[PDB]
């Protein structure tokens, strides 16, 4: 019953870099699992290619491997660590897939590695959709009419059977990856082909449609004693047909009668029992026909998930921590429930006295030709969560914490737009990311709840509530600010209305509304999360705001408090890297003696883990919400610099509102952000900035362009213009003008300044040139080409800026190196997304460090004075979401689009590079035929590359112009035709798998537009491709290395530093 | 504005809105953590004279229906909730919450901080209270009424809810497919069990019926003698409101059954009576157990069950006759939950094996009873 004695060491399989459908929730869960295994005295080993993870923190485990999550690499790790067992349920699907690969490869046997948590058979029984369907039938549970298909032939026969629309679901995939809904044969063929090739078992399940049915999930937990509990139930706001991850969801279930609930409860347990999960958690999904409660089982995920993370956050029941321990022999009855001071067991079902709401976060605006309608395949990049005593209150708070500019139910369309009812119908009928706001707009427009129901299939239970908010809004707009008496205002507040939204309606500033509340003594109270609807006391301070009577905050007067502001839901550009920083500040200052208060509402993160801080306020990171907490906490200092843009934008207002914002001042930041202020400072210091201008009108810019000289960087969707025509061109389709620095090397420098000194955190050299957004660039630390000399100037420029700007904590500076001359791109007086990377490479926890500095402790005092220059090479590479948005051109540019990153460690840049590349899921091969099709400027350089490959034994192909230059060089590639040139053309060859590598460079808007085909084909076909010559060079380099040769632990690496 | 007010014995006031009938309600105030099951809960006789506070904010999401009534009527004295939803939204709904409440003439209040009430009841223990619903609800009056409330300790509530005459019960459990079944024919039931109606829940009966028992429901005060005359295959002791202790007749009759080899089974109040009739003592719990996520361990098998609880009194374990073995215990608080006569075919359970609402985890408890029955007939 107690802990297993035959096991001493455990290998935990991490999730890898963040992708759509597989995000932060895995760092939260993995960190939990580590903590729980380390706590219990086990030897902890883990692999995880993502460096921006807390789980990869050195102190969190015994042996930490930031290596490519490749079965061959995992095998070395195993061979080297000889872990007794492997826990594969905490790293998403990557972990599931890997575990089963190692097993299949016989590695597990080879080193006597016992699979705990979930057995390979249980995992397959659940992941293989054929098996899952069988299982259901065995236990008499109902499933939709479906058919297995291993080929397109197989598939089409099913479609003929089930009819359109039909749902396509691959075996061994999650987050709807490779799936979709097919409305026609053409869509069908497309999804299936993608799914078949994506499925690790090359299998698809195709099901008849249940679209519009109610969709539910249940998070279950079972022990070796067969003890089994339902930790949380979830009702999706968006019906069957929209993936749960792309759905607005609430806990608990709302519209099920107890009778139906029990049926579902029993079914859930039956599911785990039949699949065979006996020592861990699992997510079980269902579809319910609202007209007759008909229950249908959809799937089950034999591991922790995005929903378990949500459930954990929602209930206060740390599923992963508990599951980790269950994996090692403990039973639920023996574990204590954390939040109830451990005065109650883990063996119980949580009861909550509030409503939890989750809203997905999308970023369609970054994906040009992407289809933006929601379907079974996830497209969201993040999520927000909120808690309120009521559904209305919970939903509105979430909306205002979504970080999209909503203050609640802001209108999308105008009332006096004749066409409105048309746009509205459309937005309802076929949901996009904006649907929530359209629902409100529909009600404003005269649509009934039934009308809305019929188009969205969203339960009227939810609809009626949104309609009510609307009618209330109308009242507000009607009575205006004078009509805002304390009674009415309190009603509003209690319904979740934001000051901002009332402000807008009443036609006043938001501060006006806050003043009113101040006048009325209208403030929220804080309730605590406890897992038991208050039946048992809590010693934990995990709270949410609400408009009720009794407050449970009970702030402390005893200590010096420090508040840390999170970034809300994750989005492209505002990822986990920021949370990571946030987490660190808390851990750091807490450790140091401060009472740490964390403010955030991303349910996937470690920062929203009660254990991360002294006090956790799971709130919207807004001025309103933050000021209310400050009102009562009366902290000593607030950190606004670590959660990204969200908290940064608030800085000014907070400070003005009286908040003791610490570290780099709001004004200092503004000095840097503000184009004008910055430029002006740069000057003052006499440094290099690219020639720029601020234009108003077209012709204004044509002339100014003339001045600055081409090519230009036009910022309004930022594009690079190369000529007058091009400029003009953009203008129609369309103000900042900046001279583009072609063939330049982009550098990133992270550093800390205590006003007394400046600490160089790290100088990273971008593989991709300036022009490819730093966020989407691979990078190297230390620099792999840059001269020392040039590196010294930067260091020097950094220091001047640090002081001049009055940095107090972290900063990041971006440089461009053109012709041995250094230019200043921008200054980021805050923590950058490169911070976790640098910390991992150098061994220094910059976030911790800068945190202390902001809190009054100098670098000197800390004992962190010298810049670390590692004895090894660390390479950062990114992962892009293109595969999720097939209609987009999978090409790099000045706008960031990556969702995650990986780290590669090596004795040589080539080693580090090869590791980073493999880790990024590259499909690059060591042999085959490479295709070369480069732009003019790349024409010269490409010869060497073509030479390197030949050397490597590759055979070459080339488009006309490229072949010209090659032949003129003695390199006679095989000629291939452009699509428009006829057969045999690149498209065909690609599709026919003639290449293992592609180097494709293009410059110019139409030129790109025209060559779209090759990149899309490359992506669809799985051919590794580079879109930059630099990338191409690095790739060639990596050809000489073996990423599965040597493995190293972070601990080891760290110990190599002098 | 339809006003309503709730006042506690201690003077604590809760201002909200009326969602039920017009008037006043007085009783002991309790809190129940069930997130689903409101109708069943209100309709459970064990709640008679109690004012029920629901900790789960939205109460009424699924409206109501007959199949979800655990008894002939609403026994709860009053209902206290946080939020009455705009609409009932469930295929099984036949009438919205408020309307049901009004039809059942129940005083109910919404829009109050149920969490603060919960925490208050948790920390200070149960309290008597009064809810006044009307134009100008008097706070002093309310407090008077609450203070006046005689209290549940020493209060026999079984004789108040019991049936008038005896009767047969042959209806089984509900199913999603066919709803509530047609009462079976008497020849369709191998076994014949006599159930003392101490304010029995319909689910208990139905479940027994599912197990082959034809039932004879008898008034709470029936004599062992009268019973025995019926040659019962088994004797069952229902759940119910109030204090068990004051129920001398029940205790008396049971003791009698305990002379015989007749199988005896009890649930909740039944469990307590059985303990009393056996020499054990009963106590009043600080605030009791009212919810459906309550972990109870089967000490013998070392297995945990998630159970439905509804009790304010408990059997003191340190007063248990040696003929009384502990069979189950609360994982929440260590309180006694199950017992078994070491010397007789008699056992009972503190929780509600028949759930309704709640988890089905404790249903096997019924099977031991059937076991006993089967064996007694062998003999
Ligand atoms: N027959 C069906 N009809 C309609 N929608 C369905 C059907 N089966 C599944 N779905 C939808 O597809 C989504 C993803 O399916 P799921 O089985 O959960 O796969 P994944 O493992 O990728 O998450 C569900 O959350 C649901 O909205
Ligand atoms: N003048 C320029 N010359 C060359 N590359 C540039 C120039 N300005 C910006 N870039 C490129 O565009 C990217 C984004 O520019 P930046 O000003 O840093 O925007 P953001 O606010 O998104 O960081 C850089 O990482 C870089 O590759
Ligand atoms: O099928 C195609 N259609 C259009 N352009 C293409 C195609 N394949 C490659 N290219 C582009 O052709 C360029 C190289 O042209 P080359 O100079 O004739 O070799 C690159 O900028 C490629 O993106
Ligand atoms: C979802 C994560 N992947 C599948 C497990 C696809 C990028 C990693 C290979
Ligand atoms: N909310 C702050 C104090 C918490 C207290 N131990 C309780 O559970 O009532
Ligand atoms: N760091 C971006 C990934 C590189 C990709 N293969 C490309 O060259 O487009
Ligand atoms: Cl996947
Ligand atoms: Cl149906
Ligand atoms: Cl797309
Ligand atoms: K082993
Ligand atoms: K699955
Ligand atoms: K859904
Ligand atoms: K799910
Ligand atoms: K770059
Ligand atoms: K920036
Ligand atoms: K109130
Ligand atoms: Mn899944
Ligand atoms: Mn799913
Ligand atoms: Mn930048």
């Amino acid at each position: 019953m107690p802990k297993r004695t035959d096991i001493k060491s455990i290998l935990i399989l991490g999730a890898g870099p963040i992708v759509i459908g597989q995000a932060c929730e895995f760092d939260y869960s993995g960190a939990q699992a580590c903590k729980a295994l380390r706590e219990e005295g086990y030897r902890v080993i883990n692999v995880n290619s993502n460096p921006a993870t807390i789980m990869t923190d050195p102190e969190m485990a015994d042996a930490t491997y930031i290596e490519p999550i490749h079965w061959e690499v995992v095998r070395k790790i195993i061979e080297k660590e000889r872990p007794d067992a492997v826990l594969p349920t905490m790293g998403g699907q990557t972990a599931l897939n890997c575990a089963l690969e190692l097993e299949r490869q016989g590695v597990l046997e080879e080193f006597g590695v016992t699979m705990i948590g979930a057995t390979a058979d249980a995992i397959d029984k659940a992941e293989d959709r054929r098996r899952f369907d069988v299982a259901m039938k065995k236990i008499g549970l109902e499933t939709a009419r479906s058919g297995i298909a291993h080929t397109m032939e197989e598939a089409l026969a099913v479609a003929a059977d089930v009819g359109f629309p039909c749902i396509i679901r691959p075996s061994f995939t999650m987050g709807g990856s490779g799936g979709g809904i097919a409305y026609n044969r053409e869509e069908f063929e497309e999804i299936c082909a993608r799914g078949l090739d994506l499925s690790p078992t090359k299998e698809l399940l195709i099901d008849e449609s249940l679209i519009g049915w109610k969709e539910y999930e249940m998070e279950v937990v079972r022990d070796k004693n067969d003890n089994c509990i339902i930790v949380c139930s979830i009702e999706n706001f968006d019906a069957m047909g929209i993936h749960t991850g792309d759905s607005i969801t609430v806990a608990p279930a709302q519209t099920l009668t107890d009778k139906e609930y029990q049926i579902m409860r029993n079914a859930s347990m039956a599911v785990l029992r039949e699949i065979g999960v006996e020592t861990g958690g699992s997510n079980v999904q269902f579809a319910v026909n609202p007209k007759n409660g008909r229950l249908i089982v959809i799937e089950m995920n034999p591991r922790v998930s995005r929903s378990s993370a949500l459930a954990s956050k929602a209930t206060g029941f740390p599923i992963a921590k508990v599951a980790a321990k269950l994996a090692v022999g403990y039973t639920l009855d023996e574990l204590m429930n954390d939040i109830t001071g451990g005065r109650t067991p883990a063996s119980f079902e949580p009861s909550i006295d509030y409503v939890v709401t989750k809203i997905p976060r999308f970023n369609f605006e970054k994906f040009a030709g992407a289809n933006d309608r929601l379907t079974t395949q996830m497209k969201s990049v993040g999520e927000v969560m909120a808690i309120g005593r009521t559904q209305q209150e919970s939903l509105q708070k979430a909306l205002r914490g979504l970080e999209v500019g909503a203050t609640g139910f802001d209108p999308k369309v105008s009332l006096d737009d004749p066409e409105a009812l048309t746009k509205i119908r459309r937005e309802l009928k076929d949901a996009g990311a904006d649907r929530i706001w359209y629902i409100a707009d529909a009600f404003r427009a005269g649509l009934s709840v039934d009308g809305v129901f019929n188009l969205t299939n969203i339960d009227r239970w939810f609809l009626v509530q949104i309609e009510e908010l609307v009618r209330l809004e109308e009242k507000v707009a009607e009575v205006g600010i004078t009509g805002l008496n304390a009674d009415f205002l309190r009603q509003l507040k209690r319904k979740g209305f934001a000051d901002a939204r009332l402000a807008k309606l009443a036609g006043v500033r938001e501060a006006e509304i806050r003043k009113l509340r101040d006048q009325y003594d209208l403030h929220p109270v804080y309730k605590r999360v406890d897992t038991c609807a208050a039946e048992f006391a809590t010693d934990t301070a995990y709270m949410y705001s609400t408009y009720e009577e009794e407050c449970e905050a009970n702030p402390s007067t005893d200590r010096e408090k420090i508040m840390v502001l999170g970034g809300g839901p994750n989005r492209i550009g505002q990822g986990i890297e920021f949370d990571y920083c946030c987490v660190h500040a808390s851990l750091a200052l807490r450790e140091d003696g401060y009472e740490t208060i964390m403010v955030n509402c991303n349910p996937e993160t470690v920062s929203t883990d009660y254990d991360t801080s002294d006090r956790l306020y799971f709130e919207p990171v807004t001025l309103e919400d933050v000021l209310e907490i400050v009102r009562i906490e009366k902290p000593k200092g607030v950190i606004v610099q670590y959660g990204g843009q969200t908290p940064l934008k608030l800085a000014r207002a907070l400070e003005a509102a009286g908040v003791p914002v610490i570290g780099t001042s709001p004004d200092a930041i503004d000095r840097a952000e503000d184009r004008e202020r910055f430029q002006h400072a740069v000057e003052r210091l006499k440094l290099k900035q690219p020639a720029n201008a601020t234009v108003t009108a077209i012709e204004m810019a044509v002339e100014k362009a003339k001045e600055i000289g081409y090519p230009l960087v036009v910022r309004p969707a930022m594009e690079i213009v190369y000529d007058e025509a091009d400029l003009r061109r953009y203008f129609q389709t369309a103000v900042l003008l900046d001279h583009f620095l072609d063939d330049a090397v982009e550098v990133d420098v992270d550093a800390i300044c205590d006003g007394e000194m400046v600490l160089i955190g790290g100088i990273m050299e971008h593989i991709e040139q300036a022009g490819v957004h730093s966020g989407d660039s691979a990078c190297s630390l230390p620099a792999y080409t840059l001269s020392q000399e040039i590196q010294d100037v930067m260091r020097q420029q950094v220091q001047k800026l640090a002081f001049e700007l009055q940095v107090r904590g972290l900063m990041n500076v971006q440089f461009a190196v053109k012709n041995n001359e250094v230019y200043l791109i921008e200054v980021n007086p805050r923590a950058a997304r490169t911070v976790p990377f640098v910390s991992k490479a150098t061994g220094v926890p910059l976030a911790k460090v800068a945190a202390r500095v902001m809190a009054g402790k100098s670098l000197a005092e800390q004992g962190v004075t010298k810049e670390v220059i590692p004895p090894y090479y660390s390479v950062k590479e990114v992962v892009l979401p293109f595969n999720k948005f097939p209609g987009v051109d999978p090409l790099l540019g000045p706008e960031m689009r990556s969702t995650g990153e990986v780290m590669g460690v090596g004795r040589t840049f080539a080693e580090a590079f090869a590791k980073a590349q493999l880790g990024s899921n590259s499909t690059m091969k060591k042999h085959g035929r490479a295709l070369l099709s480069v732009r003019e400027g790349d024409k010269e350089r490409v010869v060497d590359l073509a030479a390197k490959l030949l050397k490597q034994g590759f055979e070459l192909d080339a488009t006309h112009g490229t072949a010209i230059v090659l032949g003129e060089a003695g390199i006679n590639p095989r000629l291939v035709n452009k699509v428009h040139e006829g057969r045999p053309h690149i498209q065909d060859r690609i599709k026919n798998g003639e290449y293992t590598y592609i180097i494709n460079t293009t410059s110019g808007r139409r030129a790109i537009e025209d060559s779209r085909v090759i990149r899309r084909s490359a992506l669809q076909y799985k051919v590794h491709y580079d879109t930059t010559l630099n990338g191409g060079f690095a790739t060639a380099m990596a050809l000489n290395a073996d990423a599965t040769e040597k493995v190293i632990s972070v601990q080891e690496m760290h110990a190599q530093i002098k | 504005i339809k006003s309503a007010l709730l006042v506690l014995e201690d003077g604590t006031q809760f201002h909200g809105r009326a969602i039920g009938a017009t008037g006043s309600a007085v009783g002991e105030v309790v809190f129940n953590t069930s997130m689903t099951g409101y109708q069943e809960i209100l309709t459970d006789p064990s709640y008679s004279r109690q004012i029920v506070t629901l900790t789960y904010p939205h109460i009424g999401n699924v409206g109501t229906n007959d199949a979800d009534e655990e008894s002939s009527q609403v026994h709860a004295q009053g209902l206290v909730i946080r939020d009455l939803p705009l609409i009932a939204s469930n295929f099984r709904n036949t009438e919205d919450l408020s309307s049901y409440l009004k039809r059942h003439n129940i005083v109910a209040i919404a829009d109050i901080d149920t969490r603060k009430l919960t925490r208050l009841l948790r920390e200070k223990g149960a309290q008597n209270g009064c809810i006044i619903a009307g134009d100008n609800p008097d706070a002093a009056l309310a407090l008077e009424k609450a203070r006046a409330f005689p209290g549940l300790n020493g209060m026999d509530l079984a004789k108040e809810v019991t049936t008038a005459e005896a009767y047969s019960w042959t209806q089984g459990s509900w199913t999603l497919t066919g709803g509530l079944p047609q009462a079976k024919k008497e020849d369709e039931l191998p076994f014949h069990v006599v159930a003392y109606d101490f304010g029995a829940k319909r689910n208990i009966l139905r479940m027994l019926v599912d197990r082959g028992c034809r039932l004879t429901i008898v008034p709470a005060q029936t004599s062992a003698e009268d019973v025995l005359k019926m040659n019962p295959d088994g004797i069952f002791l229902s759940n119910g409101p109030g204090d068990p202790a004051p129920c001398d007749y029940a205790i008396t009759a049971i003791q009698k059954f305990l002379e015989t080899d007749i199988p005896v089974f009890g649930i909740c109040l039944g469990h307590q009576l059985l303990a009393l009739a056996s020499g054990a003592k009963t106590v009043k719990m600080k605030f009791g157990h009212h919810g459906g996520n309550h972990p109870v361990k089967d000490v013998e098998k070392n297995v945990v069950m998630i159970t439905a609880q509804n009790h304010g009194f408990a059997v003191d374990e340190a007063t248990l006759p040696a003929n009384l073995r502990v069979t189950h215990k609360s994982l929440f608080d260590g309180t006694l939950q199950g017992i078994h006569r070491t010397d007789k075919p008699a056992f009972s359970f503190q929780g509600h094996p028949e759930a309704s609402p709640g988890p089905h985890d404790a249903a096997p408890l019924f099977d031991h009873f059937i076991e006993l029955i089967e064996q007694y007939r062998k003999t």
